[PDB]
RNA sequence: UGCGAAAGCAGUUGAAGACAAGUCUUGUCGUUCGUUAAAAUGGCCUCG
């Protein structure tokens, strides 16, 4: 009856290799410059630059070949190497695949395989019919080897011939032309520049000569290179430091030139084709074009994220392709690819996947290097220890929630992700972001935070919900004070009510309630009202103290008011609170700590058994239908018939969920249809012979009262979220940002010739 | 790239009536008894004072016509519906009809009675007939053509009749209120001279007006009551007034957020606005030097600046007014494509906002404490700097000379509740950073001494407020 | 934009005596008259005025003080004396009232804000008292 | 929802036809037009006696009666008020059948007799509808003929449904249009269901369907808001118009125990998805949407009660939750007497709130899954424990802990499987019976820590554990749902310092300020006085409890002399608290000429 | 770092290897094992 299928996309793919800098972007612009080809972790999207739409999508699942192969794309080359809309995809292991865009995908692509002995393919590049491949083999520093790649038509095989080798490569970059390679080694360090297809350029020199004497006197941030760029001509080489200082070196005589604007680590450098301009970017979220003739600079500030990579793309520098990072979300690395028009610096094309914020860091994500070790960044020392600590936490520790809050708009079926201090509105039918709106105050896009400012925490959108009608948006925010002050521990809790006409795309704040439920009292649960009461124009907010407040929208006052209140000032605290409302609206089920209460809405007090004591704290209380009520505790899940007041079925959850999730996240793992049934979702780590970073999740469809399991299905990766679309199907989110769905004649020759001409 | 966010720094019915800012005060030779507005443009209003009637230009707010023929005191200046004529009553009992804006010629002079004629009002539906109420206690209904005998002579009032009203959409009905406390309704279609019925007010009725076709609101004694003709009983009654309410006016379908307004004079110096859509509840009020005898507001179709007029027994007249390259102009109406890419410049920033935008933390703090600086706006810049994490940074390069402006405000801002928490943060930091300089600076010491006395005073207030809070909980 | 801010404690939609002037001002909503009454600072006059004031008018007097305190917090102190005596003298009358929170919501909210300053005012006072002691002995 | 006591309308006459209590209801007809929510009149046709109209309030009274000869049976009766050619009139239409030889259709007009008319009908009259707007009387005959008459009984139209032996016909109005549906038995338990619309022909047939498996002889039928309800063999079948499709079957267990032949059953509707079901002398108010028994009432003073008609509420539109129903009650005795009685019925709000816990339909931890991943017999135990000899502490503990593999004397998360409440309740009964006096087993300590400790045993625990301080201390800390009315009693009675503070902590944690304050008022003035004297002799949880008391005591009850001691004592406390707060914050917190000595 | 409420309640930091400075003593880590465990004078466009 039910079936699972992946629908939406995932994160854009990146060359996630530490050594290579400035070559992280793999997306390629067509030779006609009419469309941008971007690889995702699960597909390849072709966007038309002129119209700003995804004209084509090549999904790995559809092809048997790509499904078997997809590993990550290391590069895309326009045309086919073996031989007008072909692309050659090189994967890290060595699979070379010739695909076609602008047409119908062929089920038998010209698959090949380069033969490499314990080498991981890192990069490939060409100038005119000549191809070289760079490969990585194994002091914790990887070594590199450069081969020449040729295709012999007779054998139809790719032959690789060794050309060169370097050891202990720390940082590496390739010119825009692809004909020069600059790299830094520990042979403290030495920088060497090599021509790739010729022997014309071959130079090497220690970093100490380039470094200034004062730099030798100062801290290690001043001696730590974070970026490197090489000009096409090879006459100039830019080195960026963790201090924020850029040094251009004249290779002929090793003369130095200092450019100093960045206050924090410079993350990306790129030269112009003529070499007369230098693009620089870092933590300021500002892109700087340094005019090298007069040493001047032009700015593009208030970008969406910190600039990981910069490039000038075109025969005439028509475009700037930037990679942005959005370091606010520590739970994941959120890359956004931005193609700007050089003439007016307007976004020609911005591409990103969904941006969930999970509870904890996932897999092997590491924060970008900064001058200092902050919450959003790592220091130069902190990187290795943080990586070890991340692995050790994912192995040893027992709390493995990685669960994310997601909302669905009943009217539009748009998917709302509460990013930190903002909301991303994402259309999973089109698999494209529709909006990004800031819903809180704070230092959001006023400036780029650097150094100590990077320890500031912007207000966090902890809950976001829609009314059943869908015309109203309810948001709950926690604003944090700055540190090192008397009021450095008084969190502020804010509630906001927004309205939006269906035609427009921007929500408008209609009411703001500061410190609802008192001072320093969190709003642990929010529940919009049913259609019966106020025509869905109301909601309940519930505390960790057992307080309940009912807000409703009053037409005369024209805005929301606290219609009802019940403030039992309990002297105990518990974040395990759950709320359910009967579809008739007469009764409200309020579960606090380990006790469930049935409160009459009209009196807004206990019904006149409404007390139900449970084994453990209630994480979720939901009613599949008017009759049955499903209550999940920390040890079990129970189906209680309200009409009989008896448990029909009880399932043991302790083996799978004992201390994995914080209280309240079972709510976002357990979802419920209003017609057919509900779903339970259970994740388990996979281990063979100590726990491993891999996870496997399983979905269970349950009928009303949990008598039977309609469907039992398995997904091969951690499912952060699962919720019920307002259709029959359920949408679930997986930590690779993947949204799956579980659901039920001479004239003819003349015409042809005229068309050809 | 996104545009830089801008720094983020009563009732609608009240806000509208706040707009009658311009107040002009005039002196009359005697008490102004009646005020009436011309129904037509320019909607000039006529004030009856002493032995003359003066008409005031709406735009100029100055007298344009004076009718000084009256030998004794005049008691009315009501216009006809079309605004050409105005009728006035005299203590001698003579009612005189003049053409508006033509004081010389007298169209019609009628001797209603030998007793004073206090009320002379034109019938709203019918232009021909004029109503007169005298101390004779008979409200004769005259016709301009028949100047020698009234068309009808309503009677039945056992005391002075000083109020007469015509119910809209009911030309046959006539309402009269006497000092008996009775409001009498008459039918001119029938024989008349006997009321259809009487409504009891229990206090002398000083003015009666028909708010709507079915609702009539009468002000007598210390309250005004709204009566429904269909049910013949008072729906509602308001007694917020302290003295005896004297006059009341009603304006409907004017451009305010509130559809209709009921103005009522009080004789305590108060004239207040009542909203008929919300059960005749108070929404506005004005206070004057002395008792108010007459009130008027410009009609609905004012077509210009609106006027609110108050009449006082001392003769004062108070007016509040709500004031209402040959191809450069082509605009491309004949062209295929029209491209508009111009962007308006952002609204002017202040000095402190410019400093924050340019990362001038120390200078932004200086702009906070400048002479003539709004206290709320001073609190924003202090909150912005805290939010940016720049509180110590703003306070490094400072000495006693440039620290006193901050401490002076903190000395006053600690008293305010909103700024109390912010003052604690800033004062805590400056002490932690400038402990040593304070020892060597005598002036900085006394600033802290008076700061310690005030913060001690605030502690007593907050402790006190807790005790009343405990008291209040006990009562409930 | 034009959104109105609010707070969670807004439970709104859930010889020498001056009593006669006070009573008339309260009945007639005469702010100017009421202000002249409240200008007096002599505690003897306050208690006496509330003592002879009619119990019915006592409730609205609490409302007016709540509003005047809220607009101007610097007058929190002197008007708290007025509120304090209204409760003490008319405590018996106030008990026999169907509802108090909804009609005294402004008062109750106004009193909450002042108490919230108390924990932090002590913290500032302790740091002041420490530094005041340090140079005074030096 | 509730059922009122029946109040008598009239006493049925002692006629031979009415003597058969099983068929008594069929001989009494209730007019549809006069019996509704807003009408205060009931027009009733008693076979062989008369057709009578009664006013219900303020007292039952007879207003009009039309005598009928005793040999006649009333087959259909209806009355409606309206305007006829214009005078306000009341039209009465009734059909009488005499020994099956002839059928009489009669129409009577009354001024609010103006006229009386009589014709011979072709077959037995089953249903009569009066249309005052068109001045028409519509009669449905057993032979399938629907005949439309004027108020003078002149035949205007006649429609044949082509089927005979009509058994059920019901009128209903939807969107202003009049409709009627009929049921005609066939052979082999088959039935033709026809839906007819009343507008060349004023009768238009909309649907005709054959229904299989629908028996008449043992079936009770009623229709309400487009749903036809069939009671048969304890199961209520719900058929939905306009096609009469079976939607739901509701099994009613309380009828399945009825022996076939002796139990008299009546079935009528009262509101949306709510009906009245009577079994002999018992009356039930049932909700079919939730399958709940909203109310039940037994009439001990009558043998049987048969529903005749009920004024139905359209609860979706009407704010009124009160209606009435009329039935025939039969008294107990050698000379049974039948009487017409009316019952006032409160149907409720039609919400789930009314139905909760009232199902008329009468466990074990199951593994979540039937079948290399990170890991995060009650009946037997009771028998073993019960088989011990009295006062055997060691074995009772040994059997309980060993069999259940419980490792700790207190409840832990690993004991989830034991949480079956039935086992716990029995063991508590055993522990109480097995042990009395000063020696309880360690099992009681484990149960006292159990989150699912039965509510039934919570009362009086503190008294039972009063003897042993250790058990008393445990119950305060961990025993769930301990009553507050008790906890306050021990709070003001116990003198131990330690127990008072723990009781203070437990009371505030599990009970609201409002809830506790009400019970504090009940306590005696001397006991609270001692508690106040105790204080003057964590602490804020005690003081906050004191502050609650003073509010409970009120301003009148407090006494000045004691008030001075409390006032002096607290002022000392406030001074100390201010002192400590100051300490707490503290922990949180060149010359032109100088002479010096040079060091060589 | 773990649990917890926001309050808090418990606990945690070690062994190397390599290099720079002084002249045998100290620091650092683009390096490993284990443990739940500040500071290169350097600030954010134009489109009136």
């Amino acid at each position: 009856q039910y079936k699972l299928s992946v629908v939406s996309g995932g994160k854009p793919a990146l060359n996630n290799l530490s050594s290579v800098t400035g070559n992280k972007n793999i997306a390629r612009l067509s030779q006609d410059q009419r469309n941008y080809i971007i690889p995702f972790n699960n597909q390849i999207k072709v966007y038309s630059v002129e119209t700003r739409q995804c004209v084509k999508t090549l999904k790995f699942a559809n092809n048997s070949l790509l499904s078997g192969i997809f590993e990550s794309i290391v590069k895309i080359l326009l045309g086919d190497i073996t031989v007008a809309h072909l692309i050659t995809v090189f994967t890290n292991n060595g699979h070379v695949i010739v695909l076609n865009y602008k047409g119908k995908l062929v089920e038998s692509p010209k698959h090949f395989k380069i033969s490499l002995a314990d080498e991981k393919l890192a990069n490939v590049f060409h100038s005119e019919g000549n191809y070289r491949i760079l490969t990585t083999f194994k002091n914790s520093l990887q070594s590199y080897r450069l081969y020449a790649l040729t295709f012999d038509d007779a054998k139809k095989q790719f032959e690789v011939a060794h050309q060169a080798e370097w050891h202990n490569v720390i940082l590496s970059n390739i010119s825009s032309n692809g004909k020069l390679l600059a790299h830094m080694c520990k042979d403290h360090k030495s920088i060497s520049v090599v021509s790739l297809f010729d022997d014309s350029v071959n130079l090497s020199f220690p970093l100490g000569s380039i470094l200034s004497s004062q730099t030798q006197s100062l801290s290690y941030n001043t001696r730590y290179v974070s970026s490197m760029a090489i000009d096409n001509m090879g006459q100039q080489l830019a080195v960026g430091f963790a201090s924020g200082v850029i040094s251009i070196v004249s290779l002929a005589d090793l003369q130095i030139r200092l450019l100093k604007w960045h206050i924090d680590s410079v993350l990306s450098l790129s030269f112009s084709h003529d070499g007369s301009y230098l693009l620089s970017g870092g933590w300021e979220k500002v892109m700087s074009l340094w005019q090298l003739e007069t040493n001047s600079q032009q700015f593009l500030p208030r970008l969406n994220g910190i600039i990981i990579d910069c490039q000038v793309l075109g025969p005439q520098g028509n475009y700037y392709s930037l990679i942005l990072q959005m370091t606010e979300n520590n739970s994941n690395s959120d890359y956004q690819f931005l193609l700007l028009n050089a003439s007016d610096l307007t976004s020609k094309l911005s591409i990103n996947g969904p941006l969930p914020v999970f509870n904890s860091t996932i897999k092997h994500i590491q924060q970008p290097i900064s001058a200092m070790n902050t919450k959003n960044s790592n220091s130069i020392t902190s990187l290795n220890h943080s990586k070890k600590k991340q692995s050790r936490k994912l192995i040893k520790s027992r709390r493995q929630d990685f669960t994310t809050n997601v909302e669905i708009n009943p009217i539009n079926k748009n998917l709302y992700f509460p990013h930190i201090s903002a909301v991303q509105i994402f259309d999973f039918y089109k698999n494209e972001q529709v909006n990004y709106q800031y819903l809180t105050s704070g230092v959001n896009n006023s400036m780029g935070k650097v150094r100590f400012e990077l320890n500031l925490q912007d207000p966090i959108i902890t809950d976001l919900k829609f009314t059943k009608d869908g015309q109203w948006m309810i948001t709950y925010e926690i604003e944090y004070p700055p540190n090192d002050l008397l009021s450095s521990k008084d969190l502020t809790h804010i509630l906001k009510f927004w309205t939006k006409n269906d035609n427009e795309t921007n929500w408008n704040l209609k009411t703001k309630v500061i410190n609802p439920h008192g001072i320093s009292v969190p709003i642990t649960k929010i529940l919009p009202s049913p259609r019966s009461v106020n025509n869905s124009q109301g909601c309940l907010t519930a505390d960790n103290n057992g307080g309940l407040k009912f807000w409703s929208f009053d037409s005369h006052e024209s805005n929301w008011c606290l219609k009802k209140i019940s403030l039992p000032n309990f002297n105990h605290f518990s974040n395990s609170v759950s709320l359910a409302w009967s579809q008739d609206g007469s009764l409200i089920f309020h579960g606090f700590d380990d006790k469930l209460q049935i409160l009459d809405f009209d009196t807004f007090k206990k019904f006149e058994v409404s007390e139900f004591t449970l084994d453990s704290e209630i994480q979720t209380v939901k009613l599949i239908n008017d009759t049955n009520l499903i209550v999940a505790t920390r040890t079990t899940l129970n189906a209680i018939n309200l009409l009989r007041g008896q448990v029909i079925n009880s399932f043991d959850l302790y083996p799978f969920v004992n201390g994995v999730y914080k209280n309240g996240h079972m709510d976002r793992l357990i979802t419920c249809d209003e017609r057919t049934g509900n779903i339970a979702l259970v994740i388990n780590q996979q281990l063979t012979d100590v726990p491993t970073i891999n996870y496997k999740s399983r979905i269970i469809i349950f009928d009303s009262d949990l008598s039977t399991k309609l469907g039992n299905f398995t997904h091969h990766e951690y499912i952060s979220w699962i919720g019920w679309n307002y259709d029959t199907d359920f949408i679930f989110l997986d930590i690779e940002s993947t949204l799956g769905v579980v659901g039920t004649s001479n004239s003819d020759i003349f015409a042809e010739q005229l068309h050809k001409l | 790239s996104t545009a830089r966010p801008r720094i983020i720094t009563t009732t609608p019915e009240q806000r509208y009536w706040r707009q009658y800012t311009s107040a002009q005060l005039v002196k009359e030779h005697n008490s102004v008894t009646h005020i009436s507005f011309n129904p037509q443009h320019p909607h000039d209003f006529a004030v009856t004072s002493s032995t003359r009637v003066q008409i005031f230009s709406s735009r100029t707010r100055q007298v344009i016509k004076t009718f000084s023929r009256f030998k004794d005191v005049v008691y009315s200046a009501s216009f006809r519906s079309d605004g050409k004529l105005l009728c006035a009553g005299d203590a001698t009992g003579l009612v005189s009809v003049y053409d508006s804006y033509n004081p010389r010629t007298i169209l019609l002079s009628i001797n209603a009675s030998t007793h004073p004629t206090h009320v002379t009002k034109f019938h709203t539906q019918d232009n021909k007939i004029l109503a007169t109420a005298s101390d004779d206690r008979v409200t004769r209904l005259w016709d301009i053509s028949n100047a020698y005998e009234p068309q009808l002579e309503l009677t039945g009032a056992t005391d002075y009749v000083r109020t007469l009203s015509f119910i809209p959409a009911a030309p046959h009905l006539v309402a009269t209120g006497s000092y008996d406390g009775l409001i009498r309704l008459y039918d001119t279609r029938s024989s008349g001279s006997t009321p259809i019925y009487s409504l009891n007010h229990d206090q002398p009725v000083e003015n009666v007006i028909a708010v709507s076709p079915t609702q009539i609101v009468s002000c007598g004694g210390n309250n005004f009551k709204v009566w429904d003709l269909t049910s013949n009983k008072k729906l509602y009654e308001r007694g917020n007034f302290n003295k005896a309410v004297t006059c009341l006016d009603y304006v409907e379908n004017f451009d305010s957020p509130m559809q209709s307004a009921l103005i009522a004079s009080s004789l305590d110096g108060h004239v207040k606005v009542f909203d008929p859509l919300d059960n005749f509840q108070v929404k506005f009020g004005w206070k004057f030097s002395g008792p108010v005898l007459s009130c008027a507001v410009s009609p609905s179709t004012a077509q210009g600046n609106r006027h609110l007029v108050a009449g006082l027994s001392s003769g004062l007249l108070a007016i509040r007014t709500k004031k209402k390259m040959r191809g450069s102009e082509y605009q491309g109406d004949q062209e295929h494509i029209i491209h508009n890419d111009k962007v308006r410049s952002q609204r002017r920033m202040r000095a402190f906002e410019r400093n924050i935008n340019q990362f001038k933390w120390s200078e932004a703090l200086d702009n906070a404490f400048v002479p003539g600086m709004a206290k709320e706006l001073t609190l924003t810049v202090l909150q912005e700097l805290r939010k940016r994490g720049k509180v110590r940074v703003a306070l490094y390069g400072r000495d006693e000379s440039t620290l006193e402006p901050l401490l002076n405000w903190c000395l006053k801002g600690i008293e305010d509740v909103r700024s109390a928490s912010i003052v604690a943060d800033w004062v805590a930091v400056v002490l932690e950073l400038y402990g040593n300089t304070l020892e060597s600076s005598p002036v900085l010491q006394e600033l802290m001494i008076d700061l310690k006395t005030k913060v001690r005073h605030e502690i007593h207030k907050s402790k006190e407020a807790q005790r009343i809070e405990g008291m209040l909980q006990l009562l409930t | 934009g034009n959104a109105r801010v609010t707070s969670g404690d807004n439970f709104k939609h859930v010889t020498g005596t001056v009593t006669v002037i006070l009573s008339q001002a309260l009945q007639s909503n005469d702010h100017s008259l009421l202000e002249t009454v409240l200008n007096n600072r002599d505690e003897r006059v306050i208690r006496d005025t509330i003592f002879r004031l009619k119990p019915a008018l006592a409730v609205i007097l609490l409302e007016r003080l709540a509003e005047r305190i809220a607009r101007q917090t610097h007058r929190q102190g002197p008007l708290n004396v007025w509120v304090k005596w209204c409760l003490i003298i008319h405590g018996g009358y106030l008990v026999s009232i169907p509802n108090l929170m909804s009609t005294l919501s402004s008062l109750h909210s106004t009193l909450k804000r002042r108490s919230d300053l108390l924990p932090r005012l002590l913290a500032l006072d302790a740091r002041l008292d420490c530094t005041i002691n340090k140079f005074k002995t030096l | 929802p509730s059922l009122s006591q029946p109040f008598r309308l009239a006493t049925l006459p002692k006629i031979a036809s009415l003597s058969n209590f099983s068929l008594q209801a069929d001989y009494v007809q209730v007019a549809d037009g006069t019996f509704n929510e807003s009408t205060n009149n009931i027009t009733l046709g008693i076979s062989g006696s008369s057709i009578s109209q009664y006013i219900i309030n303020p007292t039952p009274k007879l207003t009009f009666d039309y005598p009928i000869p005793s040999t006649n049976i009333i087959t259909a009766c209806n009355a409606e008020k309206g305007q006829a050619n214009k005078r306000n009139v009341e039209i009465w239409a009734f059909g009488l059948m005499v020994n099956k030889g002839n059928y009489t259709l009669n129409v009577i007009t009354k001024a609010l007799f103006l006229s009386q008319y009589k014709i011979k009908a072709k077959a037995k009259v089953m249903s009569i509808k009066i249309d005052t707007k068109n001045s028409l009387v519509i009669a449905i005959l057993q032979n399938g003929l629907i005949e439309i008459f004027d108020f003078k009984l002149t035949l205007l139209h006649s429609f044949d449904i082509s089927y005979d032996n009509l058994k059920y016909a019901k009128w209903f109005t939807e969107n202003g249009t009049e409709y009627v549906f009929v049921l005609c038995p066939l052979q082999d338990d088959k039935v033709c269901y026809k839906l007819l619309e009343l507008t060349s022909s004023p009768i238009k047939e909309l649907s005709s369907t054959i229904i299989e498996g629908f028996s008449f002889e043992n079936s009770k039928l009623c229709y309400q808001f487009g749903k036809l309800y069939k009671l048969n063999q304890g199961k209520i079948y719900i058929y939905s118009l306009p096609h009469c499709q079976l939607q739901q079957v509701i099994e009613f267990p309380m009828v399945d125990k009825l022996s076939p032949g002796d139990d008299l059953i009546s079935f009528q509707p009262v509101s949306v998805n709510r009906v009245l079901l009577t079994v002999n002398n018992v009356i039930y108010l049932l909700d079919l949407l939730h399958c709940s028994t909203l109310s039940q009432r037994e009439l001990t003073h009558v043998k049987t009660f048969q529903l005749l008609k009920s004024a139905v509420i359209n609860s979706e539109k009407s704010h009124n939750s009160k209606t009435i129903a009329i039935g025939i009650s039969t008294k107990n005795g050698p000379n049974p007497t039948s009487s017409l009685e009316i019952i006032n019925i409160d149907v409720g709000t039609n919400t789930l709130k009314d139905s909760l816990g009232k199902s008329f339909q009468v466990v074990i931890l199951k593994p979540l899954f039937d079948d290399r991943v990170k890991c995060n017999h009650c009946n037997e135990v009771i028998e073993k424990l019960s088989a011990l000899q009295d006062n055997d502490i060691t074995s009772f503990d040994d059997i309980f802990f060993k069999e259940l593999k419980i490792k700790e004397e207190h409840y832990t998360e690993k004991d989830r499987y034991i949480s079956d409440p039935g086992f716990l309740n029995k063991v508590l009964d055993l522990i109480f019976g097995k042990f009395s006096g000063n020696d309880y087993p360690k099992t009681l300590t484990f149960l006292l820590t159990h989150p699912l400790f039965p509510l039934s045993r919570t009362r009086n625990l503190l008294s039972l554990l009063r003897d042993q301080p250790r058990l008393f201390k445990q119950a305060i800390v961990t025993c769930p749902n301990l009553p507050l009315n008790e906890l306050l009693e021990e709070l003001f009675s116990i003198r131990n310092r330690e127990l008072l503070l723990d009781i203070s902590f437990r009371i505030l944690q599990d009970f609201t300020r409002d809830s506790i304050k009400q019970e504090m008022k009940k306590l005696s003035k001397l006991d609270v006085q001692n508690f106040i004297e105790f204080i003057t002799s964590q602490s804020t949880q005690l003081f906050q409890l004191l502050s609650l008391v003073l509010d409970s005591i009120g301003l009148f009850s407090l006494e000045g002399a004691l008030l001075e001691n409390l006032t002096l004592y607290i002022d000392k406390q406030v001074e100390i608290a201010e002192r400590n707060t100051e300490l707490w914050n503290l922990i949180d917190t060149l010359p032109t000429y100088t002479m010096e000595y040079l060091d060589i």
